[PDB]
């Protein structure tokens, strides 16, 4: 999972943190 | 008192009192022509249809009295010689050639007299949508010669057609012209 | 062949003859003011506009008799078919 | 003595008949010509009736052994069954209406309304045309006779007091379906105005102070009639495709 | 005359003399043209339906005569025969048939009353199309005459009524109209 | 209690009661105000037309309440007198040479109530032309800024509501109106 | 019935000349000032007309409302 | 139980509840908020009617809980009346119908003037962003070019996240429950 | 059957049943939505409007049948159960209040779940206007470029939305998407 | 009649005023021109328009 | 009336404000580079423009909860 | 009523006939 | 009564013929 | 009376007549 | 009374005659 | 009273006869 | 009945024939 | 009341005459 | 009170009077 | 009070006077 | 009845054949 | 019949057939 | 019937085949 | 309050009375 | 509280006086 | 606060006052 | 605080008190 | 956080308080 | 299955984690 | 988190505080 | 059958196979 | 039938495979 | 059955497959 | 089923997982 990605959801910012 | 079977026969008649007025009357006229200076008008249903239906029931009594009075004190005879007077005869006399094969029976004249009644009522209100139509159309032209797009004609062309409605006197004097053609004669 | 579709197709017929005069004459004069405009280098959408009334009112006018004629013939006709349908 | 039994023969078929009448009063609601804005209140309902009693009597209504307990499931069955019936008995006069008025607004006489959603031109007169000949010409073809096998065809499929199961991916594609086929039979229409518009435009890019909008109108509107009244003989099989489609599309609906 | 179940079955028609009257005679054909031609001249409620059911059941009743007569002769003081004969003279083949039982002259007008029902509906409604042909065109003509003058913002259904009424008038309409359905109804 | 002949006199004038309303009592003035007023805001279901109709209803009921208080023959003269002083007479006349076969009488009931109705209208035409101006003044005043600001395929209808809202908002608007018109129909 | 014609014909020639005064005089406007905001110049002088023109446009419309009543009195 | 006169008492103004309750109360009110607030958002019925009624109906429910509790109640209900209405108006038509203790009769009509001036005025108020945003919208367009572009097709999308954003119905409806509760 | 006053109740409740549904069931998300997509394509008839509302009938029907077979009573806690599931909470807790983590009543309840549908369904109709914006902009930047700019972009745009909507079957995936958003399908 | 006429006048001449300033006093600076005269000129409008209601329900009201 | 007032000159000057920034930046490739400095100067000041109009809005949904 | 009219009414093609 | 007009009301056809 | 104009009144064509 | 002028009223029509 | 004028209302024409 | 005419009314043909 | 007055009410008529 | 100027109200003719 | 304006409230017309 | 060139005609089509 | 034409409407193709 | 016929119908097939 | 400035609001002119 | 502002709300004016 | 920012809210000024 | 940002928010107000 | 022009949420302005 | 792109399904995400 | 600045989510902004 | 418009009916394609 | 035609109808795709 | 193409129903990744 | 690809066609992912 990047950071400076073109989409993000709700999915990838909960899985990041 | 009254005999039993003509009390029969009379309460009868009065239960289809109001579709024979409906249907074989001039209240067809007033009410249609009133409806269609309504529609003209550009009004939905503003003049409350109560209120014209009455003045067209009240003035059908009005022309009616003659014959109503005539037939109170045998009335049909009067009453099929309105009809003869006020319909095509073609129509009657086809429809009584629609029997087995100048009588001019009262259930042959009644479809006559209320669709030529219709007929002349709907070219009434063909006279009457020519002032109405012609003030939207030249609202309509000025707002487009503006420079303007939208802004629909109809949202400014009620308040037009009202006032003439009102230098006119609109109703009062439709109802005049209609009821001297019907009854004073 | 298929009394009802021949009627429709003599509706469309009726219409597009009845729609053609009016219809090209008011593009033809918005063709011929749009190049006079472009011509002079004037910029003006309401002398257009104004022609093409005046020519669509005339033409109307002129053709209203025979617009009736044929619509006449067309009811009379349709209720010749209802007479044996 | 036997009027007993008379009487309560004659209310078990009243009760059918009300049955018969709950399934196929959604589809005397979506057919346009038994439309409810023609036919009077007090001679629809009888008609109806008629119907429902013709179907009984003529031993085309399959009943079950009524399994279900609870009638609100039965009675909730039999909506939604005759709403998925409506649907695919209507799918032709739908998709005429939708050709018509998505043409309409290809002329103009509706862009009022397309622009502003509150006033302008809402009512479409040639698409209430299209939408009047495809039903006489569906109902002259032999319209009747197939909306009752369609119907009796519903009948066997899900008996009355019996419960059955749908395919929701299969009755979620009607939207696309119909919209599919509108495009599809209004595309020459539609090539046919926007190339023309595309045509104006590059003539106003060759003739820079001019008017375009009102001259892409008439021509719109000519071009338009014209090309419909002269695409008047490919309209008449799509009733008989329509009638193939939508009676393997109703049979495959349901868990058959 | 009628001691005790004569005037029980007597009574029991003339109770449903409304529902068979509505569905099982011509005033359904004469009903749906008229609403559809009123509702094609582009007006909602200007001729009262009252005026129309009722021109429509005094047309019916002009039709219903010799078989109301032989009615009247032969239970009141064979009619059933004469309404089952006219039933399938004026109903459709296909809907008879498929009214029928099953495995492959249809009777019982029992199964095939609904098949003259819904035959009179389907020729209504034919009729009222064919009615509605001069109507549209007139409308479409205005459409395409508005949309050529640049005005767009106004519907034609203001300018269709008064051109829709004098196409009636000068047709004569209603006169010539029922005159066409009664010569459909009555040949001999 | 009452007798015979007036139970039924009585009932059939509370049976009327809906249509002796809507035949004139000053509340079609009200009613028909109303409604065009709600049309000029460009507005067609907001008000909620039976909410207009139950005020209006109430204040005909409080122009009414004097004929009446005095009525329990004194009821229908003092009704007569009222549609005197608000009818124009010279309708009322013709339609009593309509009704019998110029003369001076005190006048007829029949003759009186038709012609009160149609000044009526008249005059609610009036004022509704008289309330519309401001509204259109508006509305053209907004799409000539419109315009000249160079858009082409904006709506003026689009924004010209709030400002026709605010403007009615401070002129008060409905009770101004309502206290206009029930000072036209009252006395002193 | 020559007079439904007629009548028709009557009223497309008063849209026609109601139409003309006002349209005609933008149009001038429009051109002596292309020749040469014309928006609002253009709607000054169709006010101005339309002021001028008012009196002229009600009494011809109640004129052709008379001779309609006219018509309808015994029609 | 009710016997004689109750009974017609109770049936008449269950008769007339309805009107009564679209007259005389303050369903009025948020109907016509309702409504205008769809107007202002650029659709036509995409919030059929029935369910901004029903919402406003429940939310009048909730408001005439008190004065269905009381229920000597008539005298609360003209408290209430007093309290929401217009003085000068009903005191005008208290002077009509005659020649302190306001006359119900004379309160209904004022009740129901000033719930309709209230309404026109919040929707004025409720109108401003939204043709903030459409004005704007239609500055820019012209200043790119797209003259004949319509506006109102590409605005929709940014008064509707603008609304989403504001959080609209429920804030709306808070803010109008609390301005009629709380005694 | 219903003696005495079950009658009542279930005839009230029947009567009821329309304004139930509207102001109710997830009708109120997929009308919404369907209106907000046909307004996004830039036609106001390309589908009738009684199809739409009918499709949307038959999806709430749907996706209430569960709750109607396991009330079999405990249908009331399942409604109750399924309003709580797809509403917010804070506004219901406010109403109720405003009435006077226990439990939570209908009337407290309905009004809260209509406005969470509500901006829901206007949130995805945001989502959803985008592409179609994104593609009228498009068409007219490109006549724009191209020297034509008295043209009207509005009936140039509308048939290429609509092919291209059509041929990659916007309104069976949209429906696919909501009502698996809302339940399983089998 | 009279005041019929006068009212119409009264209206044409308010709309050929209304249109008079703003448009009589660079597409961009005319919009930000537009606006300003709106602002300052608000309360006049108002007043005006105020004004000839108030005139209307004085004619209302003698009826 | 003085609300109104506020409100009615809050809103002419918001659209003053909004309207001012990408018509100086523009007014003040025949097509592109214009587009695209529009475009840029928009998203930009489109966080800005929605937080105002953001704070309107509250600011009118507290006014309308007051009274 | 001359031939080379535009448009002859039907009372002018009668007449001409 | 010109031979040569553009439109002629049925009168003027009558009394030309 | 001159001709040099379109459809005249009734009044006019008669008294031409 | 003026003959070249504009469209007049009936009553000009009937004054001239 | 002048003959010569844009406008004449009916008031002038009666005034003029 | 010119064989090139604007309008070819049915009566037209008729005659032709 | 000049007569030369652009507009002109019925009251300026009246005064005038 | 301007004699020359446009459209008055009624007030300002019945003080000029 | 001064005149010449193009609007007069009646207000300040009545002080006018 | 030549050629039509752009229409049908029945009745030119029946005298063809 | 020419091949090369309009619309050809259904009569002319059985004819041709 | 010609090949590359101006537009194809059931009756053109149908005498095709 | 000066009289040069067309902001004359009610207020403004009854205090400059 | 200025004189030279813009357009100034009623509570400004009552604040002035 | 300031005094030369344009129109404010009624709090301010208040505030200001 | 930014007490100069050119625009306004009650809580920012509130705070500056 | 900024405490500066980015993006002013409720929770940022009482974060900052 | 790379994220990065517009077109990226929950089932891809899944994967990818 | 970064300073996305462009909007921030909930999420984000509670996990940045 | 030629291959040309190669959009063909499903008579073509049926006589094709 | 064909591989590289733009049309690919289901029934040709069956009488492919 | 080429990739380079579009939509491609379910037929044809299907059979693909 | 490539992964440079256009449509996903969650089948296709499928298969490629």
């Amino acid at each position: 999972f990047p950071t400076d990605s073109l989409v993000s959801s709700p999915r990838a910012e909960k899985a990041r943190l | 008192m009254l005999s039993d079977m003509s009390l029969i026969a009379t309460l009868s008649f009065f239960t289809l009192l109001p579709f024979l007025v409906a249907a074989g009357t001039c209240y067809i006229k007033f009410s249609i022509v009133f409806v269609m200076v309504r529609n003209a008008l550009g009004l939905q249903q503003v003049p409350s249809n109560m209120t014209l239906n009455g003045i067209a029931l009240i003035m059908a009594l009005f022309v009616m009295k003659p014959i109503i009075e005539a037939g109170y004190e045998s009335g049909l005879m009067e009453y099929k010689q309105y009809l003869k007077k006020h319909t095509d005869l073609e129509l009657a006399r086809f429809f009584q050639r629609s029997e087995e094969e100048n009588d001019y029976s009262l259930f042959s004249l009644l479809p006559a007299y209320a669709l030529s009644e219709i007929k002349d009522a709907f070219k009434i209100g063909f006279y009457l949508y020519l002032p109405f139509v012609v003030v939207d159309l030249v609202i309509s032209s000025i707002l487009l010669a503006l420079g303007m797009m939208m802004m629909s004609p109809i949202t400014i062309s009620v308040p037009i057609k009202l006032v003439l409605f009102v230098a006119l006197d609109g109703w009062g004097i439709l109802s005049k012209a209609l009821i001297e053609q019907y009854i004073n004669i | 062949m298929s009394d009802i579709v021949y009627m429709g197709n003599k509706a469309l017929y009726l219409i597009l003859i009845f729609s053609l005069w009016p219809v090209g004459i008011a593009t033809v004069i918005g063709l011929s003011i749009g190049l006079l405009q472009t011509v002079t280098q004037l910029q003006e959408q309401t002398l257009p506009f104004g022609i093409k009334l005046i020519g669509v009112s005339i033409s109307l006018l002129l053709l209203s008799g025979w617009y009736g004629e044929v619509l006449l013939s067309f009811c009379h006709e349709i209720m010749f078919l209802i007479k044996s349908g | 003595m036997d009027i007993s039994s008379w009487f309560e023969s004659i209310h078990v078929f009243l009760i059918l008949l009300n049955g018969v009448f709950f399934r196929l009063a959604p589809l005397f609601f979506f057919l346009p010509f038994l439309n409810n804005g023609i036919i009077s209140p007090s001679i629809r309902i009888p008609v109806i009736f008629l119907v429902a009693s013709g179907l009984i009597t003529s031993g085309k209504v399959d009943i079950g052994s009524s399994v279900f307990e609870h009638v609100y499931f039965l009675m909730f069955k039999e909506i939604i069954v005759g709403l998925l019936l409506s649907f695919c008995l209507s799918l032709p006069f739908w998709i005429f209406h939708a050709v018509g008025s998505i043409i309409d607004n290809q002329r103009g006489a509706t862009l009022s309304s397309s622009i502003d959603p509150a006033n302008g031109v809402d009512t479409s007169e040639l698409a209430k045309f299209f939408n009047l000949f495809s039903a006489v010409v569906f109902l002259y073809s032999g319209g009747m006779v197939f909306i009752l096998e369609s119907i009796q065809l519903s009948y066997n499929i899900c008996p009355l007091f019996s419960q059955c199961s749908f395919r929701i991916s299969n009755i979620l594609t009607f939207l696309t379906l119909l919209a599919s086929q509108a495009v599809i039979l209004a595309s020459p229409v539609m090539i046919v105005l926007l190339l023309s518009e595309v045509l104006l435009g590059v003539l106003s890019r060759f003739a820079p102070q001019m008017n375009a909008f009102s001259v892409s109108l008439t021509i719109k509107s000519l071009l338009a009639i014209f090309i419909i009244f002269i695409c008047s003989s490919t309209i008449y099989f799509s009733k008989v495709q329509f009638f193939l489609g939508e009676h393997k599309f109703f049979t495959n609906l349901f868990v058959r």
